[PDB]
C-alpha cells in the first residue's frame, strides 16, 4: 500500500494473508492478500497462482496485524483446494480472480469476531456513481522500490474513475477489459505526493466501498503500473462480473 | 557442427578464466575458433594437424565451411540492430611469395582474404590494425594495445574483435535502476547500480556433480534470436570456476531444457567489459606450441618462403548490459505491472554468463563478472 496508514485487523476483518511455502528452504513466504467472503472460502486475484503450488503449499491466515508476527485471536488455515478462473489471462490479467477454499473438519472455517468476518458481496445490479471513496487493505510494500514488504496492514482510500478513464489509452497502451475497474487517488499530485494506490504484495486483498451504509466488496487489487503514480488508477477486478461464476464455484 | 567450434572456445575461455584469478574476464568462443578456423587453412603438417586436433575438425572437410559462413551470415544481420559485430583478420607482409592457388581457396571457403601490410614499416602496420578493428566494430573498438609488441621482424599476425549490447525481450525500466550493494568474492562489498524487474522468466537450478547449485536464468533478446543466460550460485563462498570448467555448448542446451516460465523479481547489476586476451598461452596450453615458433611453424600452404610464424594473436571482447540504448521506458516497459508478491532473485554475488544463438546454439560470448 503506497500511502493511506497503517491499520488494524479489526479495521478490515476480511483481510487475509497467503503464505506459500519456500522451496528449498522450511517455511512459508508472503504471497497475496485475500478476501474472506464465506466462512470457508476467500476470493483472491488469479495471478498470485501462475506458479501453481499444490494447495497443501499454501496457508491462509485471518486475523492478524503483523504480516509476521502472530496475532493472539488470529486463524490460521490450510487450503483445501482453489480454483483460478478458467480463463484468467496471464498476459492481460483479463479474469483475475481465484477461490481458496479452506481446509476444515466441520464446513465452518474460519468464525466471527472482532477480527475475522466476512464482507459482503456486491449486488449484481450494482452501479456505484463515479468517483466513490472506497478503502482497500494490504500487506504490500509502501512504494514500488522498496526491498521489503510492510511489516503491518496498511489502508488506503481512492475513488472509483469512470468507464470513459478506464481504457488503455489512460494505462500507457495496456489491454483494460470490462472485467477490470480503475480507481485511484484523485487529488494534486506533487511531489512529494502521496498518493494513495495499492502495492506488490497487495494483489488478491479487497476494495470496499459503501453502499446502502454497508461495506461492499467492488474489486480485487489486480495490477496497475504500480505504485501511486501520476494520475494512472490503480486496476481491479470487477467483483461484480463473478457473482453467478463464484456461485457456481462452491458447489 | 557449431557447437564444436564454441566448445572449443569455450576450452579457450577456460584457459584464461583460470589465469585471470577472480578478474573481470569476457570472451568468444565463436570469435577465438571463427580465427583458429581460418588459420587451420594456412598451416602445414603438424602445426595443422595441431589446431584441428584441439578444434574437433576440419575446415577443410565437406560443408564445414559452408556452415561458418551461413553461421556469420545471420549474425549481420537484419533483425541485428547494430548490436553484434563481429570481425576475424590476418594480416601478414605486403610483399611475399604465397603459393599458386591457395589464396582463391582461400577466399572460396571463407570468402574474405587475408590481409597484406607493411610490417617493415611499422607507425603503419600499427594503424592499419587498430583501424581495421574500428572500422568493423562501428568505433566501439578502436585501440588495441597487444600491437604495441609489433615489430618489423613481425611478419604473420592474427586479430578477432566483437562488440555486443543487448537490447531485451522485456527491457528494465530506467526509472527502477538503484544502487545496490554487491558483495565481492573476498569479502567487500561495492555499491553498485542494479536494474530492477518483475516479469516472468525462463528460471532453472543446476548442480554441479559436486553439489553446487546455482541459479540459471534466461534472459532473452528481442525476437528470442540471442538470449544470455546468467549463472550464480547459491551461497556465495561457491567458486565459479566450477561450472566455468564444465560448461559447454549442449550445458546451454541442457539449462533451456529444463527452465520454466515463472514470475520473479529480478534484480540485476548494469555492467561494461572490455578484455583483450593475449592468445598465445591459452592456445598453447591446448598443444598449440608450433604456430608461435619461429622454427618450427609450418604454414607452407600459404608460405613457401621461410620461416613464417605467428609472433602475435588477439582478442578483444566488448560486452555491455543495461537496456539496449538509450531507448529507456517507452514507456512501454514499467517497474512491477501486477501486484503480486513474487520470489525474488537477486544478483549480488559474482556470476558468470553466456550469450547464445538459439538457432544454432553457438556460443558467442562468456563472462566472469567478480566486479561491475
Amino acid at each position: 500500500i503506497k500511502g493511506g496508514l497503517f491499520a488494524d485487523i479489526a479495521s478490515h476483518p476480511w483481510q487475509a494473508a497467503i503464505f506459500a511455502k519456500h522451496r528449498r528452504s522450511p517455511g512459508e513466504r508472503f504471497l497475496c492478500g485475500g478476501i474472506l467472503i464465506s466462512s470457508c472460502w476467500i476470493l483472491s486475484a488469479a495471478h498470485c497462482f501462475q506458479e501453481r503450488f499444490p494447495p497443501h503449499h499454501l496457508t491462509v491466515i485471518l486475523g492478524r496485524t503483523y504480516r509476521v508476527v502472530p496475532g493472539e485471536e488470529e486463524q490460521k488455515f490450510e487450503v483445501e483446494k482453489y480454483i483460478v478462473h478458467k480463463e484468467f489471462d496471464d498476459d492481460t490479467y483479463d479474469n483475475d480472480i481465484a477461490l481458496l477454499q479452506l481446509k476444515s473438519d466441520s464446513s465452518r472455517c474460519a468464525q466471527e469476531s472482532s477480527v475475522v468476518r466476512t464482507v459482503a458481496l456486491p449486488p449484481a445490479d450494482l452501479q456505484l456513481p463515479d468517483w466513490t471513496e472506497c478503502e482497500l487493505s494490504g500487506y504490500g510494500k509502501h512504494e514500488a522500490l522498496s526491498p521489503f514488504y510492510s511489516e503491518r496492514l496498511k489502508e488506503a482510500h481512492v475513488r472509483l474513475y469512470p468507464s470513459s478513464r478506464c481504457t488503455s489509452q489512460h494505462l500507457l497502451q495496456r489491454t483494460v477489459t470490462d472485467n477490470m475497474l480503475c480507481a485511484g487517488d484523485t487529488r494534486s499530485g506533487g511531489p512529494q505526493a502521496n498518493l494513495h494506490d495499492a502495492c506488490q504484495g497487495d494483489a488478491g486483498g479487497p476494495l470496499v466501498c459503501l453502499n446502502d451504509g454497508r461495506m461492499t466488496l467492488v474489486g480485487i487489487i489486480s495490477w496497475g503500473l504500480g505504485c501511486g503514480q501520476k494520475d494512472v488508477p490503480g486496476v481491479y477486478t470487477k467483483v461484480t462480473n463473478y457473482l453467478d461464476w463464484i456461485r457456481d464455484n462452491m458447489r | 557442427v557449431a557447437h564444436l567450434a564454441s566448445d572449443f572456445g569455450v576450452r579457450v575461455f577456460q584457459q584464461v578464466a583460470q589465469a585471470s584469478k577472480d578478474r573481470n574476464v569476457v570472451f568468444s568462443p565463436y570469435g577465438v575458433a571463427s580465427v583458429l578456423a581460418m588459420l587451420q587453412l594456412t598451416t602445414g603438417g603438424e602445426t595443422q594437424q595441431q589446431i584441428q586436433a584441439a578444434m574437433g575438425f576440419k575446415i577443410d572437410d565437406k560443408g564445414m565451411a559452408p556452415a561458418l559462413r551461413h553461421l556469420y551470415k545471420e549474425l549481420m544481420g537484419p533483425w541485428n540492430k547494430d548490436e553484434i559485430s563481429t570481425t576475424d583478420a590476418i594480416f601478414v607482409q605486403r610483399d611475399l611469395k604465397l603459393v599458386q592457388g591457395f589464396m582463391p581457396h582461400f577466399f572460396r571457403l571463407f570468402r574474405s582474404t587475408v590481409k597484406q601490410v607493411d610490417f617493415s614499416e611499422v607507425e603503419r602496420a600499427r594503424f592499419i590494425i587498430n583501424d581495421w578493428v574500428k572500422t568493423h566494430t562501428k568505433g566501439m573498438i578502436s585501440h588495441l594495445l597487444g600491437t604495441g609488441a609489433v615489430d618489423q621482424l613481425t611478419r604473420l599476425v592474427l586479430v578477432n574483435a566483437l562488440y555486443f549490447n543487448g537490447q531485451w525481450k522485456t527491457p528494465f525500466p530506467d526509472s527502477s535502476t538503484h544502487r545496490r550493494l554487491f558483495h565481492k568474492s573476498d569479502g567487500s562489498t561495492v555499491s553498485v547500480p542494479m536494474m530492477a524487474q518483475t516479469n516472468k522468466f525462463n528460471y532453472t537450478e543446476f548442480t554441479t556433480p559436486d553439489g553446487h547449485y546455482y541459479d540459471i536464468l534466461e534472459l532473452p533478446y528481442h525476437g528470442d534470436t540471442l538470449s544470455m543466460f546468467i549463472a550464480a550460485p547459491y551461497e556465495k563462498e561457491v567458486p565459479l570456476s566450477a561450472l566455468t570448467n564444465i560448461l559447454s555448448a549442449q550445458l546451454i542446451s541442457h539449462w533451456k531444457g529444463n527452465m520454466t516460465r515463472l514470475p520473479r523479481l529480478l534484480v540485476l547489476p548494469k555492467f561494461s567489459l572490455e578484455t583483450e586476451v593475449d592468445l598465445r598461452k591459452p592456445l598453447e596450453n591446448l598443444g598449440m606450441t608450433d604456430m608461435f615458433r619461429q622454427f618450427q611453424a609450418d604454414f607452407t600452404s600459404l608460405s613457401d618462403q621461410e620461416p613464417l610464424h605467428v609472433a602475435l594473436a588477439l582478442q578483444k571482447v566488448k560486452i555491455e548490459v543495461n537496456e539496449s540504448g538509450t531507448v529507456a521506458s517507452s514507456s512501454t516497459a514499467v517497474i512491477v505491472s501486477a501486484r503480486m508478491a513474487p520470489e525474488e532473485i537477486i544478483i549480488d554475488r559474482p556470476f558468470l554468463f553466456v550469450v547464445r544463438h538459439n538457432p544454432t546454439g553457438t556460443v558467442l560470448f562468456m563472462g566472469q563478472v567478480m566486479e561491475p
